RNA sequence: GGUGAAAUUCUUGGAUUUAUUGAAGACUAACUACUGCGAAAGCAUUUGCCAAGGACGUUUUCAUUAAUCAAGAACGAAAGUU
């Protein structure tokens, strides 16, 4: 463990201030991390330009949220439609 | 022979409606209430006003041509009391005394399944 | 100053037709004026009325029935059993302390496009002889009973095209089939349906309605 | 349930993991039952499902993807499709599943 | 005085957008026969980041029902579309994330985007990242749905208006702060030329109403008439309220 | 101040912290245990009708139902009028339902 | 509407009231008890899944593994906080 708590956002050093570092850390973790690929099965990497993921070892591509594969809104709307399709 | 209204007496505290309707509900007949018939503000809920509200409904009923009514009642409901008012039952005497006929009486006070929060807050109305 | 009490019309409501009468009573509307017609206004009116009004007898004075107006044919307007209901005062007496009550909600597509939801009150029986003041069913038993009642109401709803499902519902034939199967688990009293709600319905099928009027 | 039964295979029983070996063994006819994952692509699902019908084999759809079938067959790695050549101790052959 | 920083914009010389990197006019299919009766399968070939766009695009390929040829159309990708998905568009297609019905076929509750204002607009409402219309109502007498737009402003639309089911991609972009000017730079550098904004107040009273004075201050109500004028309109235009807004929108 | 009571809030025994019920009058949140849960089985029509209603009515025998207000009261609210009735130290041990 | 005795306060270019819905995010009554479970905090509409758990029974098996515990931990009402 290098950083007690700047984590990834330690690139930014002493700039921008603990609140705007924290906010970004949360989403620069999320965006830089590897999903699990719905189809492939596998799990690496990959975001590439906001709301566009991915390829792991496969090559597809998938519209997601900016900083995460699935925004919560997407999952709830998947349900909303899951419910309203069944009617 | 007996044409049916549905009297629907909303007697909350501090008020009494008497709202005669068709059986579908849509087309009304009257909406005579307590604070209509007595200009005292206080005396809306009181029997006097409820009687005087129902008799004006009784008069307005017979002109259009209704014989009988289904006495529904509604005490406030849910977020308030759930407890029938003072001029709910004094309305029922006035519906009877007028000669407006009566058949299948209910109180459809919407006692909630699991109400959303009441008035007052936690400590309540501390008079 | 208008006063539309003179400017009015009196049409007749038409019950259909597993009950005794085929007429309930007498609603009203305004006339068929330009733009806002009378036939288009009357379709989509629900006359919730008692089941002792139709059948006459006091055994069915523990019930109500929603009656959705679909067609208007020569003043006389028809209806359809949109849903079933108890008045509030009836079920609350049957819920007494010192015993379990049970519900059972069952969503079911009929043969027609009519997604019926059906409920099922079913109290636990203060058994003969009892001195356990209570009559509390153990969760496990109520989790079977609620399954069994669903296994009933998946079978008798779905099947028989909805119109006949009323003919089974009206005279509490489904209600005994609940009791009979459940006695192997736990006795139970009363047992009705309480409500039947409705979600889906196709294009009117204007003329599907009148198969209950002749 | 299925997971208990595939455990009963993997301890004492003969079973193949993955596609080529599945297919090898559909063409040999040794395959008595193949357990296909979900996420396994519809193409290769439909390909197995074709071969299955020529071999008159059961195709149980393990509800859930391939990381959780590997789990279910006491494997670490993800497995897209299992075959059950022989597992007389277990009841998956007798079961419709 | 001069013409203001924000009167010229209109002229459109520099304050024209930048459309080098910009991929394609993000638009639905053209309507009729096929997709006003039954439906058609598209195929999502690519999902593709668009420069200067709230949310990535999808080259969804269909087939010309009258020529042996393919047409590729840039839909605004809804969180869910993925290369080699089958999009289905038109009346008889079903409720799935990426399909494109007409509000009519779409039950109340549903969640739609690239909703056409008028039908045949090839998309208007709810096209930016994360946004979506909710179909509130249905008036089958005079076929026109009520629809909520991200603003909130509920609005009556023709029931033959279309719109792609699902919520739009790039959702929750603005979560992140930018930090560092530079990232704001590169944001707008890829769109238009509004960025950095100097404050009227800071400028000379030549150059902007607020400008000048021996203290940077406005000095006459930053609220401005709606019936004001090119150059008068710098400050809070046609405000109802002002000040720190409490509560719901 | 020692214990007035052994029970205090009563139902709650072997039972962490139960849910509460808003009272009737004051709308005073009180636990559904401390609650003074009286049952008001009142007729839908008051006694001094009832004749009048049955005279003007259609049918015979009739529904003539009873509304089932299961009340609650915030003890204080209850004392101010209701069943409570401040008992003697020795009498406070009695759980017997009163009257009857 | 509201009223605590009493007032203010709102619309009428039918608000309210009557009926059909829609959305949203809430809660999840009546039963409901000197009842249940949970280490507590806490937990009541439904089914489903996920593992866990007490008691129970047991001519099961290991054979001292056990009780409580400063350091350290895990959870932890409401409020508050990003
Ligand atoms: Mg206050
Ligand atoms: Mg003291
Ligand atoms: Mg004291
Ligand atoms: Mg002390
Ligand atoms: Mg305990
Ligand atoms: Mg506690
Ligand atoms: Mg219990
Ligand atoms: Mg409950
Ligand atoms: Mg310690
Ligand atoms: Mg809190
Ligand atoms: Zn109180």
């Amino acid at each position: 463990k290098r950083t007690k708590k700047v984590g990834i956002t330690g690139k930014y050093g002493v700039r921008y201030g603990s609140s705007l570092r924290r906010q970004v850390k949360k989403l620069e973790v999320q965006q830089h991390a590897t999903y699990n690929c719905s189809f492939c099965g596998k799990t690496c990497v990959k975001r590439g330009a906001a709301g566009v993921w991915s390829c792991s070892s496969c090559n597809r591509t998938i519209a997601g949220g900016a900083y995460t594969l699935s925004t919560a809104a997407a999952a709830t709307v998947r349900s909303t439609i899951r419910r309203l399709r069944d009617m | 022979s007996q044409v049916f209204g549905v009297a629907r007496i909303f007697a909350s505290f501090n008020d009494t409606f008497v709202h005669v309707t068709d059986l579908s509900g849509r087309e009304t007949i009257a909406r005579v209430t307590g604070g209509m018939k007595v200009k005292a503000d206080r005396d809306e809920s009181s029997p006097y006003a409820a009687m005087l509200a129902a008799q004006d409904v009784a008069a307005k009923c017979k002109e259009v041509g209704i014989t009988a009514v289904h006495i529904k009642i509604r005490a406030t409901g849910g977020t308030r009391s759930k407890t029938p008012g003072p001029g709910g039952q004094a309305a029922l005497r006035a519906l009877a005394r007028s000669g407006l006929r009566i058949g299948r009486i209910e109180d459809v006070t919407p006692v909630p399944s699991d109400s959303t929060r009441k008035k007052g807050g936690r400590r309540g109305r501390r008079l | 100053v208008v006063d539309p009490f003179t400017r009015k019309e009196w049409y007749d409501i038409k019950a259909p037709s597993t009950f005794e009468n085929r007429n309930v009573g007498k609603t009203l509307v305004n006339k068929s004026v330009g733009l806002k017609n009378a036939s288009d206004s009357l379709k989509g009116r629900v006359v919730e009325v008692c089941l002792a009004d139709l059948q006459g007898s006091e055994d069915h004075s523990f019930r109500k029935v929603k009656l959705r107006v679909d067609e208007v044919q020569g003043k006389n307007l028809l209806t359809n059993f949109h849903g079933m209901d108890f008045t509030t005062d009836k079920l609350r007496s049957m819920v007494r302390k010192w015993q379990t009550l049970i519900e059972a909600n069952v969503t079911v597509k009929t043969s027609d496009d009519y997604v019926l939801r059906i409920f099922a009150i079913a109290f636990t029986r203060k058994q003969a002889n009892q001195v356990k003041r209570t009559s509390y069913a153990q969760s496990s038993h109520i989790r079977q009973i609620r399954k069994v009642i669903s296994e009933i109401l998946t079978r008798e709803v779905q099947n028989s095209t909805l119109a006949q499902l009323t003919s089974k519902l009206i005279p509490e034939v489904i209600n005994k089939e609940i009791e009979n199967a459940t006695k192997d688990i736990f006795p139970l009293q009363n047992v009705h349906i309480r409500k039947v709600k409705l979600l889906k319905q196709p294009k009117f099928d204007l003329g599907s309605l009148l198969s209950l009027h002749g | 349930n299925i997971n208990q039964k595939l455990a009963l295979v993997v301890k004492s029983g003969k079973y193949s993991l993955g596609y080529k070996s599945t297919v090898k063994s559909l063409r040999q006819g040794k395959a008595k039952l193949i357990i296909i994952a979900a996420n396994t692509p519809v193409l290769r699902k439909s390909e197995l499902e074709y071969y299955a019908m020529l071999s008159k084999t059961k195709v149980y759809y393990f509800q859930g993807g391939n990381n959780e079938l590997g789990t279910a067959v006491g494997k670490l790695f993800r497995v897209g499709v299992v075959t059950i050549l022989d597992a007389g101790d277990s009841d998956i052959l007798t079961a419709l599943a | 005085g001069r013409v203001i920083r924000n009167q010229r914009k209109g002229a459109g010389s520099i304050f024209t957008s930048h459309t080098r990197l910009r991929q394609g006019a993000a638009k639905l299919r053209n309507l009729d026969y096929a997709e006003r009766h039954g439906y058609i399968r598209g195929v999502v070939k690519q999902i593709v980041h668009d420069a200067g766009r709230g949310a990535p695009l999808a080259k969804v390929v269909f087939r010309d029902p009258y020529k042996y040829k393919l047409r590729e159309e840039t839909f605004i990708a809804n969180e869910g579309l993925h290369t080699g998905q089958f999009i289905y568009a038109g009346k008889k297609a079903s409720l799935n994330v990426g399909n494109v019905l007409p509000l009519g076929s779409v039950p109340e509750g549903t969640i739609i985007s690239n909703v056409e204002e008028r039908p045949g607009d090839r998309g208007a409402l709810a096209r930016a990242s994360g946004n979506y219309v909710i179909v509130i109502g249905h008036n089958p007498e005079d076929n026109k749905t009520r629809v909520r737009l991200p603003s909130g402003a509920k609005k009556i639309i023709s029931s033959d208006a279309r719109g792609v089911i699902g919520v739009v991609a790039g959702g929750g972009r603005i979560d992140k702060p930018l930090l560092k000017a530079g990232r704001a730079f590169h944001k707008y550098r890829v769109k238009r030329n509004s960025w950095p904004k100097t404050r009227g107040v800071a400028m000379n009273p030549v150059d902007h109403p607020h400008g000048g004075g021996n203290h940077q201050h406005i000095g006459k109500a930053s609220t401005i008439s709606r019936g004001a004028v090119s150059g008068q309109k710098a400050g809070l235009i046609a405000a109802r309220r002002t000040g720190l807004l409490r509560g719901s929108q | 101040m020692p214990k007035k009571r052994a029970s205090n809030g009563r139902n709650k025994k072997g039972r962490g912290h139960v849910k509460p019920v808003r009272c009737v009058n004051c709308s005073r949140s009180v636990p559904k245990d401390k609650a003074i849960k009286r049952m008001a089985i009142r007729n839908i029509v008051e006694a001094a009708a009832i004749r009048d209603l049955s005279e003007a009515s259609v049918y015979a025998e009739y529904a003539l139902p009873k509304t089932y207000n299961k009340l609650h009261y915030c003890i204080s609210c209850a004392i101010h009028a209701r069943i409570v009735r401040v008992r003697s130290r020795t009498d406070r041990r009695i759980r017997a339902p009163p009257q009857r």
